[PDB]
C-alpha cells in the first residue's frame, strides 16, 4: 500500500502517482495519531515520523514535473516544520536540499522578492553549512545578478542551467520570461528609438521574426525597424487619470483650504 | 479680418489664416493688421516670430440673430462650471457657516 506509491514514481508514470494519492491520503490519518504531533521524540516516534516524510516526498517531486502548483505547496508545508523540529537526528536529507532549491525557484518567478528573502530567514541555520550550499546556490546566485541589474549575468545562468537540471526546468523557463518584461519596463523610459536587432539583443531573442512578434503583444508597434514606445505609454497614463479613488490621491488645492479650516474650528 | 476674429472663441489667430481668408499674400497681411489698429478698429500686438496676431478689444458690433443664440451657449456652459465648483464647496467645511 505506502510501499506502492514509492515504486510508482521510479515506474515513470507520475500520472499514475497522482492517482493513486487520494487512498494514502486516508492512510496519512493513521501516520498522523502514531507521532504525537511534534511534542517530543523517541525512537518509537522516529520511525513513525519518516514513513510520512517519504510519500509526501515523491509527492512533492511528482507535482512538480505535472505542473500542479497545489499539491506541491501544500506536501512541501508540512516537509518544513518535520525538517525544522528538532536536533539532529534524521531531519536533514538530500531530499531536503532539493525540495528547498525548487521552492525559492518558484517564489523568483512569480516575482515575489518579499516573501523570499523573509523565508530565506526562516531556512538560515539549516542551509548554512548543515546542508550548504550546492543546489541551493542557484537562487541565491540568481537574487544577486538581477539586484545588481546585470541581466547579462542572469540570463547566462539559466541557459548553463541546463547541465543542473533535474526538475529545475519547470522554474527555469519561466524565469526566463520574467527577465524580459523587467528589462522591456527599463528601455522605455531611457529612449523611444531602438533598431530591430538591438530589441533582440537585450531581450536575448534567438529569432528576429519572434522579436517583432514580442513586440505585438507587449503592445509595442515596430515599424520600419523602430520601436515607437511612445503611443501605449501616454495612452496608459491618460486611461488611468480615469478612476474612482480619486480627488483626495490626486490632490486639490481647493481642498487644501477647506480641511485647514474644519481643524481649527472643532 | 474684423468678423473672422469676433466670432472665433479663441483670441490669437495665426497669419496664415487670414491670409487664405483675405485671397492677399502674406506681404499685405502686416500692413492691413497695421492699418488697423492705427483706425483703432482692433488693439493688440504683432509677434512675427510665432506668427500671431493677438487681439484684446474688439469695437461693437450689431448682434444678429445667429449671433443671440451664440451667446446663450457661452453663459449656459459657463452656468455649469459655477454650479459644479458651488457643489463642493458646500459640501466641504460644512462645520462652519456660521
Amino acid at each position: 500500500l505506502t510501499k506502492s506509491l514509492s515504486i510508482a514514481f521510479e515506474n515513470g508514470d507520475y500520472a499514475a502517482c497522482e492517482k493513486l494519492l487520494p487512498p494514502i491520503k486516508i492512510e496519512l490519518i493513521k501516520n498522523n495519531l502514531l507521532i504525537p504531533d511534534l511534542s517530543i521524540q523517541n525512537d518509537i516516534y522516529l520511525n513513525d515520523l519518516m514513513i510520512t516524510k517519504r510519500i509526501l516526498e515523491v509527492g512533492a517531486l511528482a507535482s512538480i514535473q505535472t505542473f500542479n502548483f497545489d499539491s506541491f505547496e501544500n506536501y512541501f508545508n508540512q516537509l518544513k516544520p518535520y525538517y525544522f523540529s528538532n536536533n539532529h537526528k534524521l531531519s536533514e536529507s538530500d531530499k531536503k536540499s532539493k525540495l528547498i532549491s525548487l521552492y525559492l525557484l518558484n517564489l523568483l518567478s512569480q516575482n515575489n522578492t518579499t516573501k523570499f528573502h523573509s523565508e530565506l530567514q526562516y531556512l538560515d541555520k539549516h542551509i548554512k553549512n548543515l546542508e550548504d550550499d550546492s543546489l541551493l546556490s542557484y537562487p541565491i546566485k540568481l537574487d544577486r545578478w538581477l539586484m545588481e541589474g546585470s541581466y547579462q549575468k542572469a540570463w547566462d545562468l539559466l541557459q548553463s542551467g541546463s547541465q543542473n537540471i533535474s526538475e529545475f526546468d519547470s522554474f527555469t523557463d519561466i524565469l526566463k520570461s520574467a527577465i524580459r518584461d523587467e528589462i522591456a519596463k527599463n528601455t522605455e523610459l531611457s529612449y523611444d528609438f531602438l533598431p530591430l536587432s538591438n530589441i533582440k539583443a537585450l531581450l536575448f531573442f534567438n529569432n528576429e521574426k519572434e522579436t517583432e512578434k514580442f513586440a505585438l503583444e507587449r503592445n509595442w508597434p515596430i515599424v520600419n525597424s523602430k520601436v515607437y514606445f511612445n503611443n501605449q505609454s501616454k495612452e496608459k497614463a491618460d486611461y488611468e487619470d480615469e478612476m474612482m479613488h480619486e480627488e483626495d490621491q490626486k490632490t486639490n488645492i481647493i481642498e487644501k483650504a477647506m480641511d485647514y479650516a474644519i481643524s481649527i474650528e472643532n | 479680418l474684423i468678423e473672422t476674429v469676433f466670432v472665433k472663441n479663441i483670441r490669437m489667430l495665426s497669419f496664415e489664416d487670414i491670409s487664405k481668408a483675405t485671397h492677399l499674400p502674406k506681404d499685405n497681411v502686416e500692413h492691413l493688421v497695421m492699418r488697423a489698429i492705427s483706425l483703432g478698429l482692433l488693439k493688440g500686438s504683432i509677434d512675427q516670430v510665432n506668427e500671431l496676431v493677438t487681439i484684446s478689444w474688439v469695437q461693437p458690433r450689431i448682434i444678429s440673430g445667429d449671433q443671440i443664440t451664440k451667446m446663450k451657449d457661452r453663459l449656459v456652459e459657463w452656468n455649469d462650471q459655477v454650479e459644479k465648483l458651488g457643489k463642493k464647496m458646500e459640501a466641504r467645511g460644512q462645520s462652519i457657516w456660521v
